[PDB]
């Protein structure tokens, strides 16, 4: 039951990842 | 104006949100593919083979393991160095109790690690810049494939590969060093210096040149916020920060030339790595470390041991415990 | 190939790889042998084609002990060769 | 299978046949744009990189 | 300039062959009977073989 | 198996900052928004 | 297995050709010093 | 066409000679001599494909 | 592309903030002894 735990933790991290590379301040 | 004319145009083109250039036709369907295996074997995989004596290891999270004991375990011995993909199968199945992803995922990773390297040097030129960024990244590389690809071609089966996992690297470093002792060879001492050079030297520069900032915010304002994109000014107020690196120390060791202090920072890690993983690769082919035991002795003739002759002894230990019902002969070769 | 004057005359590097050498040779002919006595059956080979398990399975509302077809997880590496016996006769039937 | 010496790993027609229709696939996108080049004593350069046009 | 070289590159090759064929011969570890330095007589040229 | 009070540790140890950083960039946000005369005040 | 073997050599050739013949299309020339 | 006409004599002077020589030396004709050199001896070629369908 | 007119914000005074709170913790407080059972 806690392998969804991990799986949750793992997609989370890979969603804020997303977030960063694709929706990310203008450097200008 | 034809059609492959547009398309190489849209390929090559600086606008869009991620280059994709020519090596980016290589570069992205073997990542992608790589990483959908990976992820779906690192989660549901069955127990695999992987010492050929009909004894499988569990690796996935679905089958109790959890983040740190996880791995994708590298194939079986009884495959060798031979190519297994898919569909030289009877099923599935048997695919997987062989350990068939380990070899899809490293090859279509390595594929794609050198065709970023590619695609670095391409979007370099397209710039205009100086083409020696992927020199550079060519030392991780380097060492990535020297472990994967090259340890088994020299051990002659794919089952020697480090896996792909937290533990698994463990249990590589320590048969490895049991079998080849490493720690005497002196590429490692390379790399080991060049991690704790480049470690040192980028806490030196980040100090020195964060403490040579100019006043302009005051108090209720982060110092970073100083800082214009476009603003001119050279990388250190050279009064405080030359002075204080030449009272610190001796005072004729100070770089007073930026460009050679940065080809210094690019040249100390690169080098270090690029020679420890051509230890690797050396030590791939049995030309192990430097070996002392038993090297003094008294008039008598008695042996009077030394620090080498206790490594040798946690050396023993390691090896006698290794892969336990493997071995069949007193030797291994 | 399928006999054993066909198999001799193949080269072990016309052999690697193929799976032949995992297979069991045929036999062309109907006649008898009738074994004298000091006999041996020399270079018997036993090869399966097929396994099944027994379980508990369900038909239709009835549960009963029936074989199930299973997959070999392994690969070519399931056939006997090399067996070799002594012939006998006790009261007209041969013994292995 | 898996230790024989096929070239190319070829044991099939079909496997033929689909690296032969991909090369030319290829081959003719780029022919639509590159087929029309001449080997005459005039179209060639002095220099380092070719900025002739096509 | 590529191509004198190469035609000199290509007699090298042609010269191992005449060693290996006439000017004594090499050493076969495959000879029947332990091996031994031999002449080889009937060098295969079925490019099939070569090309695979 | 495993211990049950791992599970309150992680979600709650996990989801509790998340929701203050989030509150934080929000306001900061939102305040950039209230300076600057425009629709939304 | 022969048509997932039949599919896969058809990608496989696919992008190597775009990857070869993307590369003889003058790319020297492609450089903010036309 | 006379360019091509002495064009073509002096190369099939050359083939003519080198079919009749290689004739001579090979005890053949060119087609039983052309026609092994293109799929394989048969000493070399594996024996075939006898792997299961279905295990 | 670009701005949208469409855009607004959003309010919460203390009182509302109040009553949402009470709400909710009273909730919990009703439906925990069922789910525990
Ligand atoms: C850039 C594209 C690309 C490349 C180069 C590869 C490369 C590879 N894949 Mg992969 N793959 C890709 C995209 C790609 N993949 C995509 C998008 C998918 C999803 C459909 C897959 C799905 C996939 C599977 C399911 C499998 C592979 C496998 C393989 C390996 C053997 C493939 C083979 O026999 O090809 C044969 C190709 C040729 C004979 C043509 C090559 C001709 C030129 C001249 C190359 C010459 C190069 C030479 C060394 C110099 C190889 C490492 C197999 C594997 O890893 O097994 C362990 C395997 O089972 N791939
Ligand atoms: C304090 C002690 C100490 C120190 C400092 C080191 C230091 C080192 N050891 Mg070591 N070692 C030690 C003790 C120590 N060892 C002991 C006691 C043992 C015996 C048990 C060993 C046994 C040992 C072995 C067996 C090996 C090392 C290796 C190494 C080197 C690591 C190579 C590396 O990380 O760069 C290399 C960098 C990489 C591999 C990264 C590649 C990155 C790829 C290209 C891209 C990855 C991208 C990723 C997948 C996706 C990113 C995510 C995305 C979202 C961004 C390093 C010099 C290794 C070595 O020499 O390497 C060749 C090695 O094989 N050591
Ligand atoms: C008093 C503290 C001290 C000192 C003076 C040294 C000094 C040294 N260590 Mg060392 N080391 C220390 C503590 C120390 N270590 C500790 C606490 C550990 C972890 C237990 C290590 C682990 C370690 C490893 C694993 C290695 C060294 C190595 C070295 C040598 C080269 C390192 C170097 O130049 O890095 C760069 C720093 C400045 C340029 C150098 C003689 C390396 C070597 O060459 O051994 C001969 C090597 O392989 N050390
Ligand atoms: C007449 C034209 C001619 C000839 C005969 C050669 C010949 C040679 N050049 Mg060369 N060269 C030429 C023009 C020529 N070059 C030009 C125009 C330039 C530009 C300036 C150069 C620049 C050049 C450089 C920079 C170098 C050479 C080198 C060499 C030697 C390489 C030998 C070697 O390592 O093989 C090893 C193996 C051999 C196999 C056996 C050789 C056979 C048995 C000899 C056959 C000789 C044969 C009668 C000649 C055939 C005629 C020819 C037109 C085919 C070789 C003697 C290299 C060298 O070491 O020079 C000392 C070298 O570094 N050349
Ligand atoms: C394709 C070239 C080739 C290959 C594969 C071999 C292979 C061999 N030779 Mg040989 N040889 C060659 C050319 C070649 N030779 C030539 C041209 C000469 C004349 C100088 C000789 C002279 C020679 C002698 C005198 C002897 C050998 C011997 C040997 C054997 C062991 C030596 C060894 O380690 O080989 C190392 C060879 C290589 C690493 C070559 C690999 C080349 C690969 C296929 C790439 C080539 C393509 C290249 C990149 C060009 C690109 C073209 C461009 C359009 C892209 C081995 C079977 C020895 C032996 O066993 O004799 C009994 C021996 O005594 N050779
Ligand atoms: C591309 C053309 C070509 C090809 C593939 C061959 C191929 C061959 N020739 Mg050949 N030959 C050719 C043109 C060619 N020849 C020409 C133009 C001449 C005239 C000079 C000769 C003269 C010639 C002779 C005299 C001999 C060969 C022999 C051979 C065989 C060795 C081989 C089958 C030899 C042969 O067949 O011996 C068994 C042989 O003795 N050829
Ligand atoms: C030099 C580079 C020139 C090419 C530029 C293109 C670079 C593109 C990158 C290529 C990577 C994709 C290649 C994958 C091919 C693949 O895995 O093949 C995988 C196949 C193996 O194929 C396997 O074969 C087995 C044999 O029993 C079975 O048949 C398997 O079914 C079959 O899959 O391997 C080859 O095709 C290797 C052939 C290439 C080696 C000879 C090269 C000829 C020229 C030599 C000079 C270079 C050295
Ligand atoms: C894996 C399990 C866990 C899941 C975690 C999340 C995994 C998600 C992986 C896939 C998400 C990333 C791929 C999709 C994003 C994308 O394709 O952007 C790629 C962008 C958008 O493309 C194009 O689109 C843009 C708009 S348009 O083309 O001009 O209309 C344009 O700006 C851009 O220049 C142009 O290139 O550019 C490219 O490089 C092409
Ligand atoms: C016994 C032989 C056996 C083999 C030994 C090989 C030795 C090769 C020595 C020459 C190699 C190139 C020297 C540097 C060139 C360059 O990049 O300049 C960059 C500057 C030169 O100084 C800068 O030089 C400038 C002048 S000039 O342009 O270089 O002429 C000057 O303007 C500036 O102020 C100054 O900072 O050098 C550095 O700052 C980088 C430091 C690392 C470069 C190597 C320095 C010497 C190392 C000795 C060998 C160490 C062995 C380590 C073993 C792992
Ligand atoms: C979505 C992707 C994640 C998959 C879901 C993860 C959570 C369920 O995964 C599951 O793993 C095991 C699968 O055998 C279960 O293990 C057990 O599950 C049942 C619990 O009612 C038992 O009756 C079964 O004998 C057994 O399958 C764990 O109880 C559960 O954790
Ligand atoms: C040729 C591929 C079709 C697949 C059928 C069987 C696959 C086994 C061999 C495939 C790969 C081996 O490479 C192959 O090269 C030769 C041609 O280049 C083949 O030879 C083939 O082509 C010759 C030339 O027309 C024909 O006369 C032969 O009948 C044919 O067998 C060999 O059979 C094989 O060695
Ligand atoms: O797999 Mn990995 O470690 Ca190279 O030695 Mn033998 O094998 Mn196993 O034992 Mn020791
Ligand atoms: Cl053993
Ligand atoms: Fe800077």
């Amino acid at each position: 039951m806690e392998a969804l735990v991990y799986t949750f933790l793992l997609i989370g991290t890979l969603m804020v990842i997303f977030f960063a590379v694709f929706f990310r301040d203008t450097p200008r | 104006v034809s059609l492959w004319e547009r398309f190489c145009a849209w390929i090559t083109s600086t606008e869009n949100r991620l280059y994709i250039g020519w090596f980016g036709c290589l570069m992205f369907p073997t990542l992608l593919t790589a990483t959908s295996c990976f992820i779906i074997a690192f989660i549901a995989a069955p127990p695999v083979d992987i010492d050929g004596i009909r004894e499988p290891v569990a690796g996935s999270l679905l089958y109790g393991n959890n983040i740190i004991s996880g791995a994708v375990i590298p194939s079986s011995n009884a495959i060798g160095m031979h190519f297994y993909p898919i569909w030289e199968a009877a099923s599935v199945d048997e695919w997987l109790y062989n350990g068939g992803p380990y070899q899809l995922i490293v090859l279509h990773f390595l594929l794609g690690v050198a065709s970023y390297m590619g695609r670095e040097w391409e979007l370099s030129y397209r710039l205009g810049m100086r083409p020696w960024i992927f020199v550079a990244f060519s030392a991780p590389v380097a060492a990535a494939s020297a472990v994967f690809l090259v340890y088994p071609i020299g051990q002659g089966s794919f089952s020697d590969g480090m896996p792909l996992g937290i533990s698994g690297t463990f249990n590589f470093m320590l048969v490895f060093q049991a079998e080849h002792n490493i720690l005497m060879h002196p590429f490692h001492m390379a790399g080991v210096a060049g991690v704790f050079g480049g470690s040192l030297f980028s806490a030196m520069h980040g100090s020195l040149v964060t403490s040579s900032l100019i006043r302009e915010t005051t108090e209720n304002e982060s110092t970073n916020y100083g800082y214009k994109f476009g603003q001119e000014e050279e990388t250190y107020n050279i009064v405080a920060a030359h002075g204080y690196f030449g009272r610190l120390i001796f005072q004729y060791a100070s770089f007073n030339n930026s460009r050679a202090l940065h080809f210094f920072l690019a040249l100390w890690p690169v080098l270090g790595i690029w020679l420890t993983a051509m230890g690797i690769s050396t030590m791939a082919f049995n030309l192990n470390g430097f070996n002392f035991n038993q090297s003094v002795v008294d008039s008598q003739g008695r042996v009077i041991n030394t620090w080498a002759d206790i490594i040798n002894r946690a050396d023993l230990g390691m090896e006698v415990m290794h892969e336990r019902n493997a071995h069949n002969f007193p030797l291994d070769l | 190939a399928i006999t054993k004057s066909e198999l001799n005359q193949l080269s072990y590097l016309q052999v690697k790889g193929t799976g032949l050498a995992n297979r069991c040779s045929e036999v062309i002919g109907e006649d008898t042998i009738t074994p004298k006595s000091g006999a041996r059956l020399v270079d018997m080979c036993i090869e399966p084609k097929a396994w099944a398990v027994e379980e508990e399975i369900g038909k239709a509302g009835k549960t009963e002990k029936k074989f199930v077809n299973s997959k070999v997880m392994t690969r070519q590496t399931y056939t006997l060769e090399g067996i070799e016996g002594s012939l006998k006769t006790d009261g007209g039937k041969i013994v292995f | 299978t898996e230790g024989t010496n096929e070239w190319f790993g070829v044991d099939d027609i079909r496997v033929l046949a689909v690296l032969f229709i991909g090369h030319y696939f290829i081959l003719s996108l780029w022919l639509g744009q590159y087929g029309n080049a001449t080997e005459d004593d005039d179209a060639d350069f002095f220099g380092e990189i070719d900025y002739t046009g096509s | 300039i590529l191509g004198i070289h190469l035609c000199l590159l290509g007699l090298g090759a042609l010269l191992l062959v005449a060693k290996a064929m006439y000017l004594g011969g090499v050493y076969d570890t495959w000879a029947p009977g332990g091996g031994d330095v031999r002449y080889i007589t009937t060098p295969t040229l079925n490019p099939i073989v070569i090309f695979g | 198996e495993v211990q049950f009070g791992a599970y309150l540790a992680v979600l709650l140890g996990t989801f509790l900052p998340v929701l203050f950083l989030i509150n934080l960039y929000i306001q900061t946000e939102s305040r950039k928004a209230g300076r600057d005369g425009g629709i939304d005040s | 297995m022969l048509t997932l073997k039949i599919l896969v050599y058809t990608t496989v050739i696919f992008f190597v050709s775009l990857f070869i013949f993307g590369f003889l299309s003058s790319d020297p020339s492609r450089n903010p010093n036309r | 066409k006379q360019l091509q006409e002495i064009k073509h004599c002096r190369l099939a002077m050359l083939g003519a000679f080198g079919l009749f020589f290689q004739a001579l030396n090979s005890g053949e004709d060119i087609v039983s001599q052309l026609s092994p050199a293109f799929a394989a001896p048969e000493y070399a070629a594996k024996a075939g494909y006898f792997l299961p369908q279905g295990i | 592309t670009g701005p949208n007119p469409n855009k607004q914000a959003v309010e919460l005074n203390r009182t509302s903030l109040y009553w949402g709170l009470l709400l909710i913790f009273v909730l919990a407080v009703l439906f925990s002894s069922y789910f525990f059972n």
